[PDB]
């Protein structure tokens, strides 16, 4: 009769139960905040808002929540802005779960692996208000460890052997100091440069040039590597649209 | 009539099927727990 | 939705749940008849 | 580095100091102050608490004293070090959520340490300052008060720090995965949406039916951590004090047969 | 139903195997070949563990346990009353954790990402096996399997333990323990520094990763990195289940005696043996 | 949803339900005369 | 009447819905626990 | 969100919290009947 | 009829598909876990 | 009355809710922990 | 939040507070009735 | 015949094929169990 | 009066309530400790 | 005054009392844990 | 302005309200461990 | 801050740590009275 409160019940039970029901809360509110992002559901075939949804759709969504950026805009989650219904692709069947087949070039259109977030048209600012992903030339503060090889002047290969180009230039990373993109002169067409992400380049150590590997793509995909609009600064959308359509590879390299 | 004009009729018929099923599922297993009421062993009285 | 629909679901509702409960008190008082659920001083 | 002690950090420094010299000290002095023996029995060299018969006042110095007053100097050092992280989160103009998971570990060690013992009245089953001594401590525990296998609260501690362990190997290995989109850049996603957070998010609903956001997800991580501790301090705190017998407790509540 | 982002992203492909078949989504759930595999070993294991529930002498969930065969038996498949119903149901949980890490695999094929996340799955089915496959069978005994019940394989876990004097002085479970509690403490303060950036406080702007950094630094010394703590945890949990496996191994298959009589070499160090 | 497709399939859900729920009635019957599940006053 | 422009009737519905079936399952329980109240064991008073 | 309808929603809760309040409150003179919850001196 | 306008079928058949053969599995497992209804055991009356 | 200026109602309202919820069930409790004033078993004084 | 809603919502919330805590007091006074809570010299 | 306009004909054989096999397998291996019924042991009746 | 200049009242008067709580919670379950001043179970002097 | 243009007088005041602290701290303490210099349970000399 | 010249006021005012609040906390508390101090138990002198 | 900002928190600080000082001395005044806190050579 130590813990008793009553003939069966006793306080480390009542204290489980109490855990029990702010678990169940917490829960709910962890669900909430999944919900912040792409909710509400909508119909696979039409787009309109239509799902299977119980009493809890009333607690499901939250309010908007405002982010204020140091650059004086707000982003609102859930900003409640979706994706044009219509893609460049077809069902291969009529079902809501059938999958989409590409209409034409899936990497130019740029849906699967190739899609990418419509983000903001504004490049990445530092602490001080400058972008912070640049090439070396406009960051001359910046260099590379002198443990480590520089990348410029290295061939780029592919997964077959083809040579694409030669890296020109690196495009660091002010705020979080890395290196984000290799900028690549392409063997075809002299003059024209492509951005190349790093972390979808492996060095392949000891080859006397220490060819910087591209699995992902091969040699033909460089030409249609989506360009840049400033030759110093690259925008958010910019830098998913290269990502996504170097990602794409994997999957569209051989079709 | 008008509370349907607050909550949609297919979230209230989906959340009263779940809620009832589990409550009477609950019932069940309460009962099958107590001697008196379990009809599958059928405890004299 | 629009107070038409509403009162058309309402309606559906109603006697939809009425069956529900005349069936729920139909089982309940055979359970009853049964074995009672409520106990006397003596217990059962 | 770059270390900002501030006030607070220079009294949480100099207190955690003296309550390091105290215990290493006093670890000396139990092998008659041989470098050798230090050595070899580093292991086993504990401070214990004192005994029952001294209750909550100083017990003498050769007899606990000396825990005590190591244990009320590092117990002022740990807040005055989760004081230091809550000023610095507030000047850097940034959240206080490092403070308050930190909170739920100090929590559980004041329940361990300061706050079972002011429920049981004296410090006797306090844990000593050693490796082997708290390992048997720990041991000496769960074998007196039944089985902790069988607490409630130690089964919710286990689930939490598996889950910590579980969630951190996929958020991890998520993150990384999405690397090549920039991933790792989480509050730039969190704040623009990218192909990295939606492709994450998507892979996690066609994996297993439901998914979470860059943030959210962070605060999936940010409370399995902080209730691992917290229930696991809320079972040390119900072990003994209304429950002397865990394996008895489970088998009144059905968790076991009745032997 | 989708979200405002998935239609773009459903596409055909990425299938190790089975074609088009089975390449379609129900509801949120991509099927897949492997998930239609996860979901029939998923079906056998659970009605077995429910038919051995009801085979056994209570329905109380935490009291439910399928229990292996007898060390008698050897490794020789046993009758299913008597294990063979176990035994089943390990090899079909074996089947379905294989299958989800391939329709995991699946999975990251379409969508254009890393394996990581089905590379870190494999320790988790890899530790699983060590526990129910590996060790029992250089052990000589399907018996030192750990029990499917809720309690039973606590009591498992407790006798297992306690077989070797104290558990608690084994190298390797120390080396498991550390990093299992390191990676909780390394995750509460990642969750911690990106909410913390995320809610910089009511009236305040979104901080970035120089406030991140500058942050650790300031408080503990150093910091690492935006990708450097992913990685780093990832690595962690991994570690800690690769240093539970090794503890397993040499608990009963290798190392038989005393883990706490195991440590005597250190007192015995010649710089110190007097 | 269209009407007419909504009311041929109720017409089809119907017929199946009421054999399904037919079949349970004399399964359930047979089960009955095999061992009756209401116990009486002294049990079974 | 105001309470009403204050909260959302369609929260506030929901809510008081789940607070007072968890109150009213807990308040069951707590019954069932007791020897006196336990309508399904039915001990001597 | 207006005053009209915050009106008819208040005139509505308070019809069904008095109904809800009637048969809880007839529930609780059933079960005070059955076994008064209120221990005497000497207890029950 | 108009459930299937409120619902969409093919839900409503597989889920109702599933969780028919989810209850009828537990139901057999109940009654093959007791004496009088083990019809594989065949105990006595 | 300047408290409301200082406080927003719905949220001072919501917490207060809260808190006094969790009083009174801690109270309620206590008193059935105690002897004297479980009135479930009623325990004689 | 204007001068005029603080105060309707002072005067709201003193009507509901003093309506709160006379039935507490009411409570109390019915428990007290039933056992006094404050023990004499030689305890209850 | 509607059913294969509402369900993937393939797709429908392949799941209804997985779930004969898993139905199959669980009731000879709950044959295997019993005495009775298993076969390979052949126990008297 | 300067210092609700230096102190805002708001957070002034939230971390007070908190605080004058918390302690007088503390006091009254060190009074429910001691065995004098225990009024629920009212120990004789 | 020499030293003042070195040490910084905020840095060096705040480190010094923070030492003083702790020390007459530690001292009370180990006073406290002596038969013979404990004040609050004064035994004979 | 002698010492308020360098040091914040507010801060200086927090800080020394917790050192305070706590320092008093501490020897209530050491008093309270104290056979002739307890005002609680109040043992004999 | 200022000047006059700093002799006026001078001025404040002063006057409430005299009162605060003072409070103590009377309650240590007293508790010395109750019982004093220096054992004499055979102690208390
Ligand atoms: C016979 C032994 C036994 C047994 C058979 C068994 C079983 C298992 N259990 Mg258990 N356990 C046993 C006993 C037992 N069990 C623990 C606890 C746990 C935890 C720890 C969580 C944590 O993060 O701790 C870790 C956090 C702590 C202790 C607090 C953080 C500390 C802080 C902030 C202080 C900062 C430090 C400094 C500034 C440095 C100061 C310097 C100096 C002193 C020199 C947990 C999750 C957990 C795990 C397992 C598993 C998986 C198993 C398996 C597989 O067998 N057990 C209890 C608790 O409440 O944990 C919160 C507790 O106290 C206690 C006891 C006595
Ligand atoms: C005498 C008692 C005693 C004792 C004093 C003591 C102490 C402590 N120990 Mg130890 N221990 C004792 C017993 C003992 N100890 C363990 C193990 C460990 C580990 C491994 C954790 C791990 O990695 O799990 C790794 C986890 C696995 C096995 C992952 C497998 C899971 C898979 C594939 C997925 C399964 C998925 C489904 C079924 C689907 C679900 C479906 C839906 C939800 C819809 C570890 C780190 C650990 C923790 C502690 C601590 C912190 C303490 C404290 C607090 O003192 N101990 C060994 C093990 O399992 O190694 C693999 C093991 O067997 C064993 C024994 C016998
Ligand atoms: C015989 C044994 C005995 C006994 C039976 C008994 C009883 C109890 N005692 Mg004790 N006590 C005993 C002895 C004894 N006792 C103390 C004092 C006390 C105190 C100290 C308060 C404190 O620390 O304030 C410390 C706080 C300060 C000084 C705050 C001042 C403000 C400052 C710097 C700046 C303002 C800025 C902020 C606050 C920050 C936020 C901003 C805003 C709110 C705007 C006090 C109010 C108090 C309370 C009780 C309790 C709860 C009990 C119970 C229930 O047992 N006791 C006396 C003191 O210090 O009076 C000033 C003192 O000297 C003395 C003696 C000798
Ligand atoms: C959510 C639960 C998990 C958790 C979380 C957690 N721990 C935390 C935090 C969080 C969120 C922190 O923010 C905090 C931290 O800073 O982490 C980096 C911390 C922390 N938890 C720690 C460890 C830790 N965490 C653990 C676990 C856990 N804590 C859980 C798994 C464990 C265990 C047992 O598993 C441990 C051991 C610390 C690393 C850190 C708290 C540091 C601290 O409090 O330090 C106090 C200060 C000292 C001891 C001072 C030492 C001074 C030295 C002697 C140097 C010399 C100084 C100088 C010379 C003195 C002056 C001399 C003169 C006076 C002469
Ligand atoms: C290796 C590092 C950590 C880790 C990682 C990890 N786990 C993972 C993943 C990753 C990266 C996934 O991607 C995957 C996932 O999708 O999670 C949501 C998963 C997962 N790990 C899980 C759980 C889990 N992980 C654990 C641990 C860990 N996994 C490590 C700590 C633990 C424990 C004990 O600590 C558990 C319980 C699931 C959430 C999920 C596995 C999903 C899966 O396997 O799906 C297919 C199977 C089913 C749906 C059911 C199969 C049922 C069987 C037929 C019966 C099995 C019976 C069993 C053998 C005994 C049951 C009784 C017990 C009480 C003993
Ligand atoms: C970058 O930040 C990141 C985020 O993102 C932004 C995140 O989100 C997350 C992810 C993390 C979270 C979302 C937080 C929560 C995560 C945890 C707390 C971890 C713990 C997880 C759980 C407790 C959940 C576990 C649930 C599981 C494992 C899902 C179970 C699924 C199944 C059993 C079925 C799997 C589906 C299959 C195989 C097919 C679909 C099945 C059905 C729909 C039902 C059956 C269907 C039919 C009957 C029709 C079809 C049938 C067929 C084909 C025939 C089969 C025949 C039979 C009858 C057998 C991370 C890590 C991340 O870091
Ligand atoms: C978005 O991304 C984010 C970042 O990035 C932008 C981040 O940055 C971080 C922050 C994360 C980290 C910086 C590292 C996270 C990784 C781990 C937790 C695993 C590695 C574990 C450690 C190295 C422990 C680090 C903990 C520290 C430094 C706490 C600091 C505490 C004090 C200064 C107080 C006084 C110190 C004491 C009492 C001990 C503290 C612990 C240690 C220093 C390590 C233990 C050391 C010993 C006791 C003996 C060993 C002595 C040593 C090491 C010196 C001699 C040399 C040897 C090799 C023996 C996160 C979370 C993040 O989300
Ligand atoms: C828009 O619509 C169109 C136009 C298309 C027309 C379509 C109309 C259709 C298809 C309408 C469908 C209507 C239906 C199907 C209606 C069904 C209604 C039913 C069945 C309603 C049932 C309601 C039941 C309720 C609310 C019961 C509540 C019971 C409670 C809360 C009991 C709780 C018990 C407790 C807490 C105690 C338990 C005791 C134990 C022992 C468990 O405690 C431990
Ligand atoms: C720029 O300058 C201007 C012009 C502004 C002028 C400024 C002037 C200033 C700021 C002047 C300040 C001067 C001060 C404060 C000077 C203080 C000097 C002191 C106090 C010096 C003391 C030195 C002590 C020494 C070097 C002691 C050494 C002792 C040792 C190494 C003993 C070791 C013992 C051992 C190892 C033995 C231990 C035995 C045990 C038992 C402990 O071993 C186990
Ligand atoms: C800028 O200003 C404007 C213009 C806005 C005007 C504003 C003015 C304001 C806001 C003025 C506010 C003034 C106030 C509220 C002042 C409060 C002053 C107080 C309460 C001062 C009290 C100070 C107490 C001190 C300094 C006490 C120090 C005691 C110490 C360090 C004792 C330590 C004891 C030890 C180490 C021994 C302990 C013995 C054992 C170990 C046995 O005890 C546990
Ligand atoms: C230069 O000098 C060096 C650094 C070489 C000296 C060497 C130092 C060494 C080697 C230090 C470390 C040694 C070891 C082996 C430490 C291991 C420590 C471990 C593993 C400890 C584990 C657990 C201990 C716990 C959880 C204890 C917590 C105790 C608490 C919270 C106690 C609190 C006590 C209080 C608040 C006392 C209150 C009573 C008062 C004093 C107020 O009145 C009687
Ligand atoms: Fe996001």
């Amino acid at each position: 009769n130590k813990g008793d409160i009553t003939g069966y019940m006793d306080v480390a039970q009542v204290v489980l139960y109490a855990f029990w029901i702010f678990f169940a809360g917490l829960i709910i509110y962890l669900r909430r905040e999944d919900r912040r992002e792409g909710y509400p559901l909508e119909d696979a075939i039409s787009g309109k808002i239509n799902s299977l949804q119980g009493l809890g759709s009333v607690f499901s969504i939250a309010r908007p929540k405002i982010f204020k950026l140091k650059t004086g805009a707000t982003y609102a989650a859930p900003n409640f802005k979706r994706d044009a219904v219509a893609i460049k692709a077809t069902r291969t069947a009529p079902t809501a779960g059938a999958p989409f087949e590409p209409t034409g070039n899936p990497m130019t259109d740029a849906v699967g692996p190739a899609a990418y977030a419509l983000r903001d048209e504004l490049p990445d600012l530092t602490l001080g208000g400058q972008p912070a992903i640049v090439p070396l030339r406009v960051a001359p503060t910046f260099s590379v460890a002198a443990e480590d090889t520089d990348p410029r002047g290295l061939p780029v290969v592919d997964r077959k052997g083809a040579v694409a180009g030669k890296v020109t230039d690196l495009w660091i990373d002010r705020a979080s100091i890395a290196i984000r993109y290799l900028e690549v002169e392409l063997a075809a067409t002299p003059g024209r440069k492509v951005l190349l992400p790093f972390a979808a380049t492996r060095i392949n150590a000891k080859t006397k040039s220490k060819t910087v590997t591209v699995q992902s793509i091969l040699a033909r995909h460089f030409a249609n590597v989506p360009t840049i609009a400033k030759t110093d600064s690259i925008t958010r959308r910019e830098e998913d649209k290269v990502m996504a359509y170097y990602s794409s590879g994997y999957l569209y390299s051989d079709r | 009539w008008r509370i349907w004009q607050l909550f949609d009729p297919r979230q209230a018929l989906v959340g009263l099927a779940t809620f009832l099923f589990v409550l009477a599922l609950l019932i069940h297993f309460i009962l099958l727990s107590t001697e008196r009421f379990n009809w599958l062993e059928g405890a004299s009285t | 939705i629009t107070e038409g629909e509403a009162k058309e679901f309402h309606k559906i509702f109603t006697s939809s749940i009425l069956v529900f409960f005349g069936v729920a008190a139909f089982a309940h008082l055979l359970v009853w008849i049964w074995r009672p659920w409520v106990p006397g001083p003596n217990g059962y | 580095g770059p270390i900002y002690l501030g006030t607070t950090g220079v009294l949480s420094l100099v207190f955690g100091f003296f309550a390091i010299e105290i215990i290493g000290f006093n670890l000396l002095a139990s092998v008659n102050w041989s470098p050798m023996e230090f050595g070899r029995q580093f292991f086993w060299l504990g401070l214990e608490p004192p005994a029952a018969e001294y209750g909550l006042g100083f017990a003498p110095l050769a007899e606990g004293g000396w825990w005590q007053i190591a244990g009320f100097f590092l117990t002022t050092s740990i807040l005055l070090w989760w004081v230091r992280m809550y000023r610095r989160a507030r000047a850097l103009k940034m959240g206080t959520h490092t403070a308050w998971a930190f909170a739920s570990a100090i929590f559980l060690f004041l329940s361990l340490g300061f706050i079972r013992p002011l429920l049981m009245g004296n410090f006797s089953e306090s844990v000593p300052f050693g490796i082997f001594p708290h390992l048997e401590w720990t041991n000496s525990f769960s074998l007196n008060y039944g089985n902790f296998f069988y607490n409630p609260f130690h089964m919710l501690s286990i689930a939490f720090l598996y889950g910590s362990a579980l969630l951190f190997a996929m958020h991890g290995a998520t993150i990384l995965a999405v690397s090549r989109l920039g991933g790792d850049r989480e509050v730039e996603q969190i704040t623009d949406r990218g192909t990295a957070a939606e492709r994450a998010a998507l892979f996690w609903r066609w994996t297993m039916g439901f998914n979470a956001t860059m943030e959210s997800i962070h605060r999936w991580a940010w409370w399995f951590a902080v209730l691992c501790t917290f229930t696991g301090a809320i079972g040390i705190l119900l072990t003994g004090t209304v429950v002397d017998n865990w394996f008895e407790w489970g088998v009144k509540h059905g968790l076991a047969p009745a032997p | 139903a989708l979200l405002s982002f998935e239609r773009k992203y459903r596409v055909r492909g990425g299938t190790l195997i089975g074609g088009d078949l089975f390449d379609f989504w129900v509801g949120p759930f991509y099927v897949g070949f492997f998930g239609v595999t996860t979901l029939l070993f998923t079906v056998l294991g659970t009605a077995l563990i429910v038919w051995g529930a009801a085979l056994g002498p209570s329905w109380t969930f935490w009291q439910i346990s399928i229990n292996p065969p007898d060390v008698s038996y050897g490794l020789a498949m046993a009758p299913m009353a008597k294990g063979g119903l176990w035994q089943i149901i390990t090899f079909s949980a074996i089947g379905a954790f294989v299958s989800w890490a391939l329709r995991e695999v699946e999975i990251c094929r379409k969508l254009g990402i890393g394996y990581h996340i089905p590379f870190a799955f494999g320790f988790a089915i890899l530790a699983y096996v060590s526990l129910v496959v590996i060790r029992p069978v250089m052990m000589g005994a399907w018996g030192y399997g750990f029990p499917y019940g809720f309690m039973t394989h606590l009591d498992w876990v407790s006798n297992t333990g306690y077989q070797y004097a104290n558990f608690h002085y084994n190298p390797a479970h120390m080396l498991g323990i550390t990093l299992f509690f390191t990676t909780c403490l390394a995750l509460a303060l990642h969750g911690s520094l990106i909410l913390s950036a995320a809610n910089p406080g009511k009236g305040e702007v979104v901080k970035g990763p120089e406030h991140e950094n500058t942050y650790f630094q300031d408080t503990i010394g150093y910091s690492v990195g935006t990708l450097g703590i992913h990685r780093v945890g990832l690595i962690l949990a991994l570690s800690a289940v690769v240093w539970s496996i090794i503890c397993m191994i040499l608990s009963g298959p290798i190392y038989t005696g005393s883990w706490p009589d195991w440590w005597l070499w250190w007192q015995k160090l010649p710089f110190w043996n007097h």
